């Protein structure tokens, strides 16, 4: 994963 | 004059070391282990990395999810590994054996942020399912689950005796919890209410460092819900950037940023203290070695590096 788009 | 001297040192003088590659996809977060011998890489692509912390020499891979990896967290004792995933589990992982001891089911979406207490009896959770929850290490249960925010959780911390658990959101709250009876004590949204990207305690407790998707670090005297200070100068409108209190040499503010630069800020005055440059991509995670001068960074897809600074102070 949600962190890196 | 014959007699003119070096001068003291105010700013850093982080320099790349190394450069570690081997992840397939985006990294999401970077982290030393307390006994300072390890960092532990997570990425979008399902996997886990261990690294030499001082010679950034591969040591191995730890896998199990079955979809992306936001965090990843050690235990006090440095022997286990919490992650948690797109899959909607959290994982805690023996790190020797890279065997998962317990896969911690509850979420209903992502869990995006995690950590050990500082006991590392309890792991506590973020989800973009708005909800905080807190785990058993033991026995792998969830024990309690909080109605934390009303948007994706971005963040979650203990303080350094375990009492309190701070969380942000893209509610654009920070809250501030009782770990023991899972009770708000402090909600923080002083002011305007941007979505709030990234919180923690500082080391000592008493304040937290907190970034917000407007370009902007506050540190946040809790206690009297006051913002000390403020840093600004990167780009941040976007990605839930990791945040850090470097405290190993001069007091530094240290967070990655859209513009694929490392910012150091002097903690007391605010001011831009070095930008470090390498990397291609956002740097979504940076961490700072527990007792020495040392600094890794961590890059999205175009990028998908981590990279080994380290300083003379």
């Amino acid at each position: 994963x949600x962190r890196a788009x | 004059s014959a007699t003119q001297s070096k001068p003291t040192p105010v700013k850093p003088n982080y320099a790349l070391k190394f450069t570690l590659a081997g992840h397939t996809k985006a990294v999401s977060s970077v982290k030393f282990s307390p006994n300072g011998e390890w960092l532990a890489s997570s990425s979008a692509d399902k996997l886990i990395k261990i690294w030499g912390a001082y010679d950034g020499k591969f040591e191995k891979t730890i896998s199990g999810h079955k979809l992306g990896i936001s965090d990843v967290a050690w235990s006090s004792d440095s022997n286990l590994l919490v992650s948690a995933s797109d899959d909607k589990t959290l994982k805690i992982w023996d790190v020797s054996s890279g065997k998962c001891l317990k896969t911690l089911k509850g979420h209903s979406n992502y869990v995006f942020c995690c950590n050990f207490n500082p006991q590392s009896n309890l792991i506590v959770s973020g989800s973009f399912d708005e909800s905080v929850r807190i785990w058993d290490v033991k026995t792998g249960k969830c024990l309690k689950t909080l109605p934390a925010h009303s948007d994706p959780v971005s963040a979650v911390h203990f303080n350094r005796d375990g009492s309190l658990i701070v969380s942000s959101s893209y509610d654009g709250l920070c809250r501030i919890w009782d770990t023991a009876s899972g009770q708000c004590l402090k909600t923080l949204i002083d002011d305007d209410n941007p979505p709030v990207s990234f919180v923690k305690f500082s080391p000592n407790g008493k304040y937290i460092l907190a970034a917000t998707l407007d370009n902007t670090l506050k540190l946040w005297d809790y206690s009297k819900g006051k913002c000390l200070k403020t840093y600004t100068g990167h780009k941040n409108e976007k990605y839930c950037i990791f945040a850090n209190f470097s405290v190993t040499g001069g007091k530094w503010i240290v967070s990655g940023s859209e513009d694929n630069l490392v910012y150091i800020w002097n903690l007391q005055t605010k001011e831009i203290v070095q930008k470090l440059q390498g990397h291609t991509d956002v740097v979504i995670s940076t961490a700072c070695h527990p007792t020495e001068n040392i600094i890794a960074s961590a890059a999205l897809e175009n990028d998908k590096t981590i990279k080994l600074w380290k300083s003379d102070c």
